[PDB]
């Protein structure tokens, strides 16, 4: 059965520029008159959406900045001019035979001006403390590029365990990324210490952005 | 208004039989050229076609899964159903219902998709989330804007839905993908407004967890000395 290889796996392209995706089929997928290749757009947290059918036929309502071409074993999706909302994963699939299969997908991301994260720290809610837990949360929002390091410091000394992080997918409006660090301790340990710090290291500055609070102090 | 709506058991013990249902509207499954079927996406992965059933009562199966698949339809009640036997953790995925069109040129494409239903194959136990309001640090020298937060811990399985002021507060929101840690999920969401907006105006985290059937609101209020 037919295998499809998309490339690149990941693509970063400046606004208004041209994004180009390719899709190789393990065997030919077209007759003398039609090619049986489809293209889909999947934005994060959404189902796939049909853009192109039969290699080049734009589905009703889809913007003309999307275009498809190719034939035989090689097919291409083009996005020009690339716009902010176009950040998504793009899939090809054939309808040449059963089983229908999909390519592995290509993630298209917008390349933009570097930006520093807006950093916010949050002590455990009193409601959580009541139940015996203590979570210190730190939001690092609207930065670029997506690579960023977070360090937790308790009374000066760095902590690594009990942390878990999560990244936002590229924002469809401003093309930034965000992420969320959560340091989880027991109420018992939390109360034994005073100063809590999350430090954000990012290309944007040599100096980490740091936020702090002292427990039970204001 | 073409709609596809998946429903499933949410979670399922290994070795059991998964039964998926898709209800649709805006078209008839008697119409020539129309089919309804299933595509699944494992978390953070690509797409796998499963099966389709046509107005013909003809049914297409993925060859590899063929043995494990049974697809059927109730045309008069606008539903198609999929059964997957002896489910395993490799069947953990979001299952999409999609309409298939049999082309004028031959060939096929999926022109309408449901929003999907998440399925987890797990022995683990269902657990409702604890929802925690996150107001800024006390005495923080407040700037031109303030960021509020909402922490959702200790729940299982995926999914959880989170909104601010019941959707009406949509801008400046960052809801972060859940993370599994010891058979429990943790999710959080950030929202940023202008200092003139909060605490002046009421902001509320809305969290819902189907598997435990819980709707919880947490208003974000400034921290007291408690």
């Amino acid at each position: 059965d037919i295998v499809m290889t998309q490339s690149p796996a990941s693509l970063a392209v400046s606004l208004g520029q041209r994004a180009t995706i390719s899709c190789r089929a393990s065997q030919s997928v077209s007759t003398s008159s039609y090619s049986y290749m489809n293209w889909y757009q999947q934005k994060p947290g959404q189902p796939p959406k049909l853009l192109i059918k039969y290699a080049s036929n734009l589905e009703s309502g889809v913007p003309a900045r999307f275009s498809g071409s190719g034939s035989g074993t090689d097919f291409t999706l083009n996005i020009h001019p690339l716009e902010e909302e176009d950040t998504a994963t793009y899939y090809c699939q054939h309808s040449w035979e059963i089983p229908w299969t999909f390519g592995g997908g290509t993630k298209v991301e917008i390349k933009r001006a570097d930006a520093a994260p807006t950093v916010s720290i949050f002590p455990p809610s009193s409601e959580q403390l009541t139940s015996g837990g203590a979570s210190v949360v730190c939001f690092l929002n609207n930065f670029y590029p997506k690579d960023i390091n977070v360090k937790w410091k308790i009374d000066g000394s760095e902590r690594q365990n009990g942390v878990l992080n999560s990244w936002t997918d590229q924002d469809s409006k401003d093309s930034t990324y965000s992420m969320s660090s959560t340091l989880t301790l027991t109420k018992d340990e939390y109360e034994r210490h005073n100063s809590y710090t999350c430090e954000a290291t990012h290309k944007t500055s040599t100096s980490p952005i740091v936020k702090s609070f002292n427990r039970n102090e204001c | 208004e073409v709609k596809l709506q998946e429903s499933g058991p949410g979670k399922l013990q290994p070795s059991q039989t998964l039964s998926l249902t898709c209800s649709f509207s805006g078209f008839s499954l008697t119409t020539s050229g129309i089919g309804v079927g299933w595509i699944r996406q494992p978390s953070g992965k690509g797409l796998e076609w499963l099966a389709h059933i046509w107005w013909s009562a003809s049914k297409y199966y993925n060859t590899a899964l063929k043995s494990r698949l049974t697809i059927s339809k109730d045309t008069s009640n606008n539903q198609v159903f999929l059964k997957i036997a002896s489910v395993d953790t490799a069947d953990t995925a979001t299952y999409y219902c999609a309409r298939a069109y049999y082309g004028n040129y031959g060939g096929y494409y999926f022109d309408y998709w449901g929003q999907g239903t998440t399925l987890t194959v797990s022995s683990a136990k269902t657990t409702a989330p604890s929802v925690y309001p996150l107001a800024p640090v006390c005495g923080d020298t407040t700037g031109s804007s303030v960021t509020l937060g909402c922490l959702v811990k200790g729940y299982f399985p995926e999914p959880v839905t989170l909104t601010w002021n019941s959707g009406s507060l949509s801008s400046g929101v960052h809801t972060f993908p859940a993370v599994l840690q010891s058979d429990l999920y943790t999710l959080s969401s950030s929202v940023t407004v202008t200092s003139s907006t909060w605490p002046s105006q009421s902001i509320t985290c809305n969290v819902a967890h189907p598997a435990s059937s819980t709707k919880v609101d947490k208003k974000i209020e400034p921290r007291g000395p408690t």
